[PDB]
């Protein structure tokens, strides 16, 4: 095909764009859920490396 | 770093293409290759290598 | 940290790496000298 792929090449920018907020939202969620763990298995003073 | 001092470096283009569809004419063709493609003729160069 | 004795920096130094060859090294050019073809 001669012809460029037309206005579908910004598909594969919003299709990442997506991804990048679905990563916020996931890398919340499992962050959220790692810091339950960690809490609850009780380090209450600041510490590095848990 | 590299230093070529004195060599000969024959570097090709290559295929500048783009493999898109070309409308040809086909309503009337023809092909006549000659023998330069096979460097056979200059007065059959194989054996007429030498002429004396 | 009593002693800040110093761990990550260094004095960096990139040595020269250059690699050259004639067509034909002289030994070989003196044995076969070179006619173009």
């Amino acid at each position: 095909t001669d012809e460029g792929p037309g206005e579908v090449v910004k598909a594969l920018t919003v299709n990442t764009n997506i991804r990048n907020s679905n990563n916020a939202v996931k890398r919340m969620l499992n962050y959220l859920a790692q810091l339950r763990e960690v809490v609850h298995n009780g380090y209450n003073r600041p510490k590095f490396g848990i | 770093t590299n230093v070529v001092t004195n060599t000969p470096i024959d570097v090709c283009k290559g295929p500048d293409v783009d493999g898109t569809a070309d409308k040809i004419n086909d309503k009337k063709i023809h092909v006549s290759q000659g023998l330069k493609e096979f460097q056979v003729a200059k007065g059959d160069r194989v054996e007429n290598e030498i002429t004396e | 940290n009593y002693n800040e004795k110093s761990q990550r920096d260094f004095r960096v130094v990139t040595i020269g790496y250059n690699l050259a060859a004639s067509r034909q090294d002289e030994f070989a050019e003196r044995i076969y000298p070179t006619t173009v073809i």
